[PDB]
Protein backbone atom coordinates (compact mmCIF):
# COMPACT_ATOMS: atom_id res chain seq x y z
CA UNK A 1 0.00 0.00 0.00
CA UNK A 2 1.18 3.49 -0.92
CA UNK A 3 -0.30 6.99 -0.70
CA UNK A 4 -3.31 8.72 -2.25
CA UNK A 5 -3.36 9.40 -5.98
CA UNK A 6 -3.36 13.08 -6.96
CA UNK A 7 -5.20 14.59 -9.93
CA UNK A 8 -4.95 17.71 -12.07
CA UNK A 9 -7.37 20.43 -10.95
CA UNK A 10 -9.77 21.92 -13.50
CA UNK A 11 -9.94 25.68 -14.17
CA UNK A 12 -12.91 27.61 -15.45
CA UNK A 13 -12.33 29.02 -18.92
CA UNK A 14 -13.05 32.71 -19.09
CA UNK A 15 -15.88 32.65 -21.69
CA UNK A 16 -14.07 34.86 -24.19
CA UNK A 17 -15.63 36.21 -27.37
CA UNK A 18 -17.14 34.15 -30.16
CA UNK A 19 -15.48 32.78 -33.28
CA UNK A 20 -17.16 32.50 -36.68
CA UNK A 21 -17.44 28.66 -37.03
CA UNK A 22 -15.87 26.47 -39.74
CA UNK A 23 -18.58 23.87 -40.06
CA UNK A 24 -20.22 20.65 -38.87
CA UNK A 25 -21.17 17.46 -40.67
CA UNK A 26 -24.66 16.04 -40.96
CA UNK A 27 -26.63 13.56 -43.06
CA UNK A 28 -27.32 10.91 -40.45
CA UNK A 29 -25.59 12.97 -37.74
CA UNK A 30 -27.18 14.13 -34.47
CA UNK A 31 -25.96 17.32 -32.59
CA UNK A 32 -23.44 16.75 -29.76
CA UNK A 33 -21.05 18.90 -27.76
CA UNK A 34 -18.02 17.47 -25.98
CA UNK A 35 -15.56 19.25 -23.67
CA UNK A 36 -12.73 16.75 -23.29
CA UNK A 37 -9.31 17.05 -21.61
CA UNK A 38 -6.14 14.91 -21.36
CA UNK A 39 -3.29 15.53 -18.92
CA UNK A 40 -0.42 13.31 -20.02
CA UNK A 41 2.43 12.73 -17.53
CA UNK A 42 5.30 11.43 -19.78
CA UNK A 43 8.13 9.70 -17.96
CA UNK A 44 11.19 9.06 -20.04
CA UNK A 45 13.07 7.31 -17.28
CA UNK A 46 10.97 7.05 -14.18
CA UNK A 47 10.89 10.32 -12.34
CA UNK A 48 14.32 11.40 -13.56
CA UNK A 49 13.00 13.49 -16.42
CA UNK A 50 9.23 14.01 -16.90
CA UNK A 51 7.20 15.91 -19.50
CA UNK A 52 3.71 17.10 -18.80
CA UNK A 53 1.34 17.74 -21.71
CA UNK A 54 -2.27 18.84 -21.04
CA UNK A 55 -4.45 18.65 -24.19
CA UNK A 56 -7.88 20.33 -24.23
CA UNK A 57 -10.30 19.21 -26.89
CA UNK A 58 -13.80 20.15 -27.97
CA UNK A 59 -15.85 17.91 -30.21
CA UNK A 60 -13.66 16.44 -32.95
CA UNK A 61 -10.52 18.55 -32.41
CA UNK A 62 -7.67 19.45 -30.06
CA UNK A 63 -7.81 23.21 -29.76
CA UNK A 64 -5.44 24.16 -26.91
CA UNK A 65 -2.60 22.49 -25.01
CA UNK A 66 0.00 23.04 -22.25
CA UNK A 67 3.43 21.53 -22.93
CA UNK A 68 5.85 21.15 -20.06
CA UNK A 69 8.65 22.11 -22.47
CA UNK A 70 6.96 25.28 -23.76
CA UNK A 71 5.76 26.49 -20.38
CA UNK A 72 2.60 28.28 -21.42
CA UNK A 73 -0.61 27.31 -23.10
CA UNK A 74 -0.71 27.38 -26.86
CA UNK A 75 -3.68 27.64 -29.13
CA UNK A 76 -3.78 24.50 -31.28
CA UNK A 77 -6.68 26.00 -33.20
CA UNK A 78 -8.48 29.34 -32.96
CA UNK A 79 -11.17 28.10 -30.60
CA UNK A 80 -8.49 27.51 -27.98
CA UNK A 81 -6.75 30.88 -28.18
CA UNK A 82 -9.16 32.93 -25.97
CA UNK A 83 -8.16 30.50 -23.29
CA UNK A 84 -4.50 30.19 -24.09
CA UNK A 85 -4.25 33.97 -23.76
CA UNK A 86 -6.22 34.23 -20.54
CA UNK A 87 -4.62 31.33 -18.69
CA UNK A 88 -1.27 32.52 -19.91
CA UNK A 89 -1.97 35.94 -18.30
CA UNK A 90 -2.66 34.27 -14.96
CA UNK A 91 0.86 34.04 -13.50
CA UNK A 92 -0.36 32.08 -10.49
CA UNK A 93 -2.04 29.53 -12.74
CA UNK A 94 1.06 29.20 -14.89
CA UNK A 95 3.09 28.20 -11.84
CA UNK A 96 0.41 25.76 -10.73
CA UNK A 97 0.68 23.81 -13.97
CA UNK A 98 4.44 24.19 -13.77
CA UNK A 99 4.50 22.58 -10.29
CA UNK A 100 2.21 19.81 -11.47
CA UNK A 101 5.22 17.99 -13.01
CA UNK A 102 5.87 17.35 -9.33
CA UNK A 103 2.72 17.62 -7.25
CA UNK A 104 1.02 15.37 -9.72
CA UNK A 105 3.23 13.67 -12.24
CA UNK A 106 5.91 12.40 -9.86
CA UNK A 107 3.74 12.08 -6.74
CA UNK A 108 1.64 9.57 -8.67
CA UNK A 109 4.54 7.84 -10.39
CA UNK A 110 6.21 7.09 -7.13
CA UNK A 111 2.96 5.47 -5.92
CA UNK A 112 2.41 3.52 -9.12
CA UNK A 113 6.03 2.27 -9.16
CA UNK A 114 4.95 -0.02 -6.32
CA UNK A 115 2.30 -2.06 -8.12
CA UNK A 116 1.75 -0.94 -11.67
CA UNK A 117 5.29 -0.49 -12.97
CA UNK A 118 6.65 -3.91 -11.87
CA UNK A 119 3.43 -5.83 -12.86
CA UNK A 120 4.53 -8.92 -14.77
CA UNK A 121 2.64 -11.95 -16.10
CA UNK A 122 4.34 -14.76 -18.03
CA UNK A 123 2.95 -15.55 -21.47
CA UNK A 124 1.33 -18.93 -22.08
CA UNK A 125 3.11 -19.93 -25.33
CA UNK A 126 1.15 -22.13 -27.79
CA UNK A 127 1.96 -23.77 -31.15
CA UNK A 128 -0.38 -25.40 -33.69
CA UNK A 129 -1.25 -25.56 -37.39
CA UNK A 130 -4.45 -24.43 -39.09
CA UNK A 131 -4.34 -27.77 -40.95
CA UNK A 132 -7.42 -28.07 -43.16
CA UNK A 133 -7.15 -31.01 -45.60
CA UNK A 134 -6.26 -29.39 -48.93
CA UNK A 135 -5.74 -25.62 -49.48
CA UNK A 136 -2.30 -26.20 -51.08
CA UNK A 137 -1.03 -22.75 -49.98
CA UNK A 138 -0.24 -24.65 -46.76
CA UNK A 139 -1.73 -24.13 -43.27
CA UNK A 140 0.36 -21.66 -41.28
CA UNK A 141 2.11 -22.70 -38.05
CA UNK A 142 0.36 -20.61 -35.39
CA UNK A 143 2.49 -19.60 -32.43
CA UNK A 144 -0.09 -18.05 -30.09
CA UNK A 145 1.52 -16.15 -27.22
CA UNK A 146 -1.18 -15.15 -24.72
CA UNK A 147 -1.84 -13.46 -21.40
CA UNK A 148 1.37 -11.57 -20.83
CA UNK A 149 2.22 -8.11 -19.50
CA UNK A 150 4.08 -5.71 -20.06
CA UNK A 151 3.46 -5.43 -23.77
CA UNK A 152 7.04 -5.60 -25.06
CA UNK A 153 8.10 -9.09 -26.07
CA UNK A 154 9.84 -10.89 -28.99
CA UNK A 155 8.38 -14.01 -30.63
CA UNK A 156 10.57 -15.77 -33.19
CA UNK A 157 9.70 -18.70 -35.44
CA UNK A 158 12.65 -20.93 -36.34
CA UNK A 159 12.89 -23.30 -39.31
CA UNK A 160 14.75 -26.26 -37.73
CA UNK A 161 17.66 -24.01 -36.77
CA UNK A 162 17.88 -20.57 -38.34
CA UNK A 163 15.50 -17.66 -37.72
CA UNK A 164 13.00 -18.15 -40.54
CA UNK A 165 12.76 -14.38 -41.03
CA UNK A 166 9.91 -14.56 -43.55
CA UNK A 167 6.27 -15.48 -44.12
CA UNK A 168 5.55 -14.34 -40.61
CA UNK A 169 1.91 -13.36 -40.69
CA UNK A 170 1.35 -11.61 -37.35
CA UNK A 171 -1.40 -9.93 -35.36
CA UNK A 172 0.97 -7.58 -33.65
CA UNK A 173 0.53 -6.83 -29.95
CA UNK A 174 -3.19 -7.15 -29.14
CA UNK A 175 -4.48 -5.45 -25.99
CA UNK A 176 -7.47 -7.02 -24.23
CA UNK A 177 -8.26 -4.17 -21.82
CA UNK A 178 -7.89 -6.31 -18.67
CA UNK A 179 -4.16 -5.60 -18.51
CA UNK A 180 -3.24 -8.70 -20.56
CA UNK A 181 -1.72 -8.81 -24.05
CA UNK A 182 -1.44 -11.61 -26.61
CA UNK A 183 -0.13 -12.02 -30.14
CA UNK A 184 -0.26 -14.73 -32.82
CA UNK A 185 2.89 -14.99 -34.93
CA UNK A 186 1.84 -17.26 -37.81
CA UNK A 187 4.39 -18.82 -40.13
CA UNK A 188 3.37 -19.65 -43.68
CA UNK A 189 4.93 -23.06 -44.47
CA UNK A 190 4.51 -26.61 -45.77
CA UNK A 191 4.89 -29.02 -42.81
CA UNK A 192 7.00 -31.95 -43.94
CA UNK A 193 8.79 -34.77 -42.15
CA UNK A 194 12.32 -34.42 -40.70
CA UNK A 195 11.78 -30.79 -39.68
CA UNK A 196 10.64 -29.32 -36.37
CA UNK A 197 9.41 -25.74 -36.12
CA UNK A 198 10.19 -23.64 -32.99
CA UNK A 199 8.68 -20.62 -31.26
CA UNK A 200 11.12 -18.58 -29.17
CA UNK A 201 9.44 -16.06 -26.80
CA UNK A 202 11.57 -13.62 -24.76
CA UNK A 203 9.75 -11.46 -22.16
CA UNK A 204 10.31 -9.25 -19.08
CA UNK A 205 8.76 -12.01 -16.94
CA UNK A 206 11.03 -14.65 -18.49
CA UNK A 207 14.66 -14.93 -17.30
CA UNK A 208 15.28 -17.42 -20.11
CA UNK A 209 13.38 -17.73 -23.40
CA UNK A 210 10.41 -20.08 -23.74
CA UNK A 211 10.72 -22.33 -26.78
CA UNK A 212 8.00 -24.55 -28.14
CA UNK A 213 8.94 -26.89 -30.95
CA UNK A 214 6.40 -28.55 -33.22
CA UNK B 1 17.45 -0.27 -17.40
CA UNK B 2 15.09 2.65 -18.11
CA UNK B 3 11.39 2.95 -17.31
CA UNK B 4 9.30 4.66 -19.99
CA UNK B 5 5.67 5.18 -19.00
CA UNK B 6 2.72 7.47 -19.37
CA UNK B 7 -0.09 8.17 -16.96
CA UNK B 8 -3.03 10.14 -18.39
CA UNK B 9 -5.90 11.80 -16.53
CA UNK B 10 -8.66 11.93 -19.11
CA UNK B 11 -11.99 13.53 -18.27
CA UNK B 12 -14.91 14.78 -20.37
CA UNK B 13 -18.48 16.06 -20.19
CA UNK B 14 -20.93 15.39 -22.99
CA UNK B 15 -24.18 17.07 -23.99
CA UNK B 16 -27.00 16.51 -24.73
CA UNK B 17 -26.52 13.19 -22.91
CA UNK B 18 -25.45 15.02 -19.75
CA UNK B 19 -22.83 12.38 -18.91
CA UNK B 20 -19.23 13.01 -17.84
CA UNK B 21 -16.23 10.82 -17.00
CA UNK B 22 -13.01 10.91 -14.94
CA UNK B 23 -10.27 8.24 -15.26
CA UNK B 24 -6.51 7.44 -15.20
CA UNK B 25 -4.54 5.48 -17.78
CA UNK B 26 -1.25 3.61 -17.33
CA UNK B 27 0.68 2.85 -20.52
CA UNK B 28 -2.72 2.41 -22.16
CA UNK B 29 -4.70 0.45 -19.57
CA UNK B 30 -7.24 1.90 -17.19
CA UNK B 31 -5.78 2.22 -13.73
CA UNK B 32 -9.20 3.25 -12.48
CA UNK B 33 -12.14 5.55 -13.01
CA UNK B 34 -14.58 7.39 -10.83
CA UNK B 35 -18.32 6.80 -10.93
CA UNK B 36 -19.43 10.43 -11.20
CA UNK B 37 -22.92 9.30 -10.09
CA UNK B 38 -22.41 6.80 -7.27
CA UNK B 39 -19.33 8.92 -6.52
CA UNK B 40 -16.89 6.02 -6.17
CA UNK B 41 -13.48 4.93 -7.38
CA UNK B 42 -13.61 1.81 -9.56
CA UNK B 43 -10.12 0.27 -9.96
CA UNK B 44 -9.61 -1.59 -13.19
CA UNK B 45 -8.33 -4.61 -11.32
CA UNK B 46 -9.54 -4.87 -7.75
CA UNK B 47 -6.02 -5.77 -6.50
CA UNK B 48 -5.09 -2.14 -7.10
CA UNK B 49 -7.38 -0.91 -4.34
CA UNK B 50 -4.82 -2.27 -1.85
CA UNK B 51 -2.04 0.02 -3.16
CA UNK B 52 -3.41 3.49 -3.74
CA UNK B 53 -6.50 5.47 -2.96
CA UNK B 54 -8.27 8.15 -4.92
CA UNK B 55 -10.72 10.41 -3.10
CA UNK B 56 -13.54 10.13 -5.66
CA UNK B 57 -14.85 13.56 -4.76
CA UNK B 58 -11.85 14.94 -6.63
CA UNK B 59 -13.26 13.77 -9.90
CA UNK B 60 -16.77 15.07 -9.21
CA UNK B 61 -15.23 18.50 -8.69
CA UNK B 62 -13.29 18.57 -11.99
CA UNK B 63 -16.30 17.40 -13.94
CA UNK B 64 -18.18 20.30 -12.32
CA UNK B 65 -15.76 22.69 -13.99
CA UNK B 66 -15.67 20.68 -17.26
CA UNK B 67 -19.45 21.14 -17.20
CA UNK B 68 -18.98 24.85 -17.00
CA UNK B 69 -16.30 25.03 -19.68
CA UNK B 70 -18.44 23.10 -22.19
CA UNK B 71 -21.11 25.80 -21.93
CA UNK B 72 -18.41 28.38 -22.44
CA UNK B 73 -16.99 26.46 -25.41
CA UNK B 74 -20.35 25.70 -26.89
CA UNK B 75 -21.05 29.44 -26.84
CA UNK B 76 -17.66 30.37 -28.24
CA UNK B 77 -18.44 28.42 -31.42
CA UNK B 78 -22.09 29.19 -32.15
CA UNK B 79 -23.25 25.87 -30.71
CA UNK B 80 -21.99 24.31 -33.96
CA UNK B 81 -22.26 20.52 -33.31
CA UNK B 82 -19.40 18.68 -35.02
CA UNK B 83 -19.92 15.48 -37.02
CA UNK B 84 -20.08 11.97 -35.59
CA UNK B 85 -17.19 9.57 -36.41
CA UNK B 86 -18.56 5.99 -36.75
CA UNK B 87 -16.62 3.41 -34.66
CA UNK B 88 -14.75 0.40 -36.02
CA UNK B 89 -15.74 -2.99 -34.40
CA UNK B 90 -13.85 -6.29 -34.09
CA UNK B 91 -14.69 -9.45 -32.10
CA UNK B 92 -11.81 -11.65 -30.94
CA UNK B 93 -11.16 -14.21 -28.25
CA UNK B 94 -9.39 -13.22 -25.06
CA UNK B 95 -7.17 -16.38 -25.26
CA UNK B 96 -6.87 -19.55 -27.47
CA UNK B 97 -10.26 -21.09 -28.15
CA UNK B 98 -10.38 -24.80 -27.28
CA UNK B 99 -13.73 -26.67 -27.42
CA UNK B 100 -15.34 -26.87 -23.99
CA UNK B 101 -12.82 -24.72 -22.12
CA UNK B 102 -14.27 -21.41 -20.89
CA UNK B 103 -13.10 -18.25 -22.72
CA UNK B 104 -14.23 -14.63 -23.36
CA UNK B 105 -15.08 -12.77 -26.56
CA UNK B 106 -13.67 -9.23 -26.67
CA UNK B 107 -15.74 -6.69 -28.61
CA UNK B 108 -13.40 -3.86 -29.37
CA UNK B 109 -15.13 -0.67 -30.50
CA UNK B 110 -12.33 1.63 -31.66
CA UNK B 111 -11.78 5.11 -33.23
CA UNK B 112 -15.17 6.62 -32.46
CA UNK B 113 -16.73 9.83 -31.20
CA UNK B 114 -18.90 11.16 -29.55
CA UNK B 115 -18.30 8.94 -26.50
CA UNK B 116 -21.62 7.06 -26.52
CA UNK B 117 -22.46 3.61 -27.93
CA UNK B 118 -25.05 0.83 -27.65
CA UNK B 119 -23.24 -2.52 -27.83
CA UNK B 120 -25.15 -5.83 -27.72
CA UNK B 121 -23.80 -9.38 -27.61
CA UNK B 122 -25.82 -12.05 -29.43
CA UNK B 123 -25.32 -15.75 -28.78
CA UNK B 124 -26.99 -17.83 -31.48
CA UNK B 125 -29.20 -14.91 -32.50
CA UNK B 126 -30.45 -13.83 -29.05
CA UNK B 127 -29.21 -10.92 -26.89
CA UNK B 128 -27.00 -11.95 -23.98
CA UNK B 129 -27.23 -10.11 -20.69
CA UNK B 130 -25.53 -12.60 -18.39
CA UNK B 131 -21.75 -12.99 -18.46
CA UNK B 132 -21.23 -9.64 -20.15
CA UNK B 133 -19.12 -6.68 -18.98
CA UNK B 134 -17.77 -3.47 -20.53
CA UNK B 135 -15.09 -0.83 -19.87
CA UNK B 136 -15.62 2.97 -19.60
CA UNK B 137 -14.69 5.18 -22.62
CA UNK B 138 -10.94 4.76 -23.00
CA UNK B 139 -8.63 7.40 -24.42
CA UNK B 140 -6.54 7.12 -27.58
CA UNK B 141 -3.44 9.02 -28.61
CA UNK B 142 -5.69 11.13 -30.80
CA UNK B 143 -9.10 12.64 -29.94
CA UNK B 144 -11.12 9.48 -30.53
CA UNK B 145 -12.26 6.71 -28.21
CA UNK B 146 -12.05 2.96 -27.88
CA UNK B 147 -14.06 0.85 -25.38
CA UNK B 148 -13.96 -2.91 -24.70
CA UNK B 149 -16.89 -5.28 -24.30
CA UNK B 150 -16.64 -8.83 -22.98
CA UNK B 151 -18.86 -11.93 -23.00
CA UNK B 152 -18.06 -15.16 -21.21
CA UNK B 153 -18.71 -18.00 -23.60
CA UNK B 154 -18.25 -21.74 -23.75
CA UNK B 155 -16.46 -22.74 -26.96
CA UNK B 156 -19.12 -24.93 -28.59
CA UNK B 157 -19.12 -26.40 -32.10
CA UNK B 158 -22.83 -25.47 -32.31
CA UNK B 159 -22.89 -21.77 -31.51
CA UNK B 160 -22.06 -18.39 -33.03
CA UNK B 161 -21.77 -14.86 -31.60
CA UNK B 162 -22.31 -11.34 -32.77
CA UNK B 163 -21.57 -7.95 -31.35
CA UNK B 164 -23.98 -5.13 -32.24
CA UNK B 165 -22.65 -1.59 -32.13
CA UNK B 166 -25.00 1.33 -32.60
CA UNK B 167 -23.51 4.78 -32.71
CA UNK B 168 -24.87 8.23 -33.62
CA UNK B 169 -22.51 8.05 -36.60
CA UNK B 170 -23.65 4.76 -38.16
CA UNK B 171 -26.46 4.58 -40.71
CA UNK B 172 -27.44 1.17 -39.35
CA UNK B 173 -26.01 -0.58 -36.24
CA UNK B 174 -22.85 -2.49 -37.08
CA UNK B 175 -22.67 -6.22 -36.36
CA UNK B 176 -19.41 -8.25 -36.42
CA UNK B 177 -19.92 -12.01 -36.20
CA UNK B 178 -17.53 -14.38 -34.50
CA UNK B 179 -17.77 -18.15 -34.58
CA UNK B 180 -15.48 -21.08 -33.79
CA UNK B 181 -13.53 -22.34 -36.80
CA UNK B 182 -11.79 -25.68 -37.08
C1 LIG C 1 17.14 6.03 -15.11
O1 LIG C 1 16.83 6.29 -13.75
C2 LIG C 1 17.48 5.36 -12.85
C3 LIG C 1 16.95 5.69 -11.45
O2 LIG C 1 15.54 5.83 -11.43
C4 LIG C 1 19.02 5.47 -12.98
O3 LIG C 1 19.59 4.21 -13.37
C5 LIG C 1 19.37 6.51 -14.03
O4 LIG C 1 18.98 7.80 -13.54
C6 LIG C 1 18.63 6.20 -15.35
N1 LIG C 1 19.16 5.00 -15.98
C7 LIG C 1 19.34 4.93 -17.29
C8 LIG C 1 19.89 3.60 -17.82
O5 LIG C 1 19.13 5.89 -18.02
C1 LIG D 1 -25.46 30.53 -33.52
O1 LIG D 1 -25.56 30.34 -32.11
C2 LIG D 1 -26.93 30.45 -31.66
C3 LIG D 1 -26.92 30.40 -30.13
O2 LIG D 1 -27.78 31.40 -29.57
C4 LIG D 1 -27.81 29.39 -32.36
O3 LIG D 1 -29.17 29.58 -31.99
C5 LIG D 1 -27.67 29.47 -33.88
O4 LIG D 1 -28.35 28.39 -34.50
C6 LIG D 1 -26.20 29.41 -34.26
N1 LIG D 1 -26.03 29.55 -35.69
C7 LIG D 1 -26.13 30.71 -36.33
C8 LIG D 1 -25.88 30.63 -37.83
O5 LIG D 1 -26.41 31.77 -35.77
C1 LIG E 1 -29.07 3.73 -28.42
O1 LIG E 1 -28.85 4.12 -27.06
C2 LIG E 1 -29.73 5.17 -26.59
C3 LIG E 1 -30.31 4.69 -25.26
O2 LIG E 1 -29.28 4.25 -24.36
C4 LIG E 1 -30.80 5.53 -27.66
O3 LIG E 1 -31.62 6.60 -27.19
C5 LIG E 1 -30.13 5.94 -28.97
O4 LIG E 1 -31.08 5.91 -30.04
C6 LIG E 1 -28.96 4.99 -29.27
N1 LIG E 1 -27.72 5.63 -28.89
C7 LIG E 1 -26.72 5.87 -29.73
C8 LIG E 1 -25.51 6.52 -29.06
O5 LIG E 1 -26.79 5.63 -30.94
Amino acid sequence: RDRMVNHFIAEFKRKGGSLVPRGSGGGGSRPWFLEYCKSECHFYNGTQRVRLLVRYFYNLEENLRFDSDVGEFRAVTELGRPDAENWNSQPEFLEQKRAEVDTVCRHNYEIFDNFLVPRRVEPTVTVYPTKTQPLEHHNLLVCSVSDFYPGNIEVRWFRNGKEEKTGIVSTGLVRNGDWTFQTLVMLETVPQSGEVYTCQVEHPSLTDPVTVEW
Amino acid sequence: IKEEHTIIQAEFYLLPDKRGEFMFDFDGDEIFHVDIEKSETIWRLEEFAKFASFEAQGALANIAVDKANLDVMKERSNNTPDANVAPEVTVLSRSPVNLGEPNILICFIDKFSPPVVNVTWLRNGRPVTEGVSETVFLPRDDHLFRKFHYLTFLPSTDDFYDCEVDHWGLEEPLRKTWEFEE
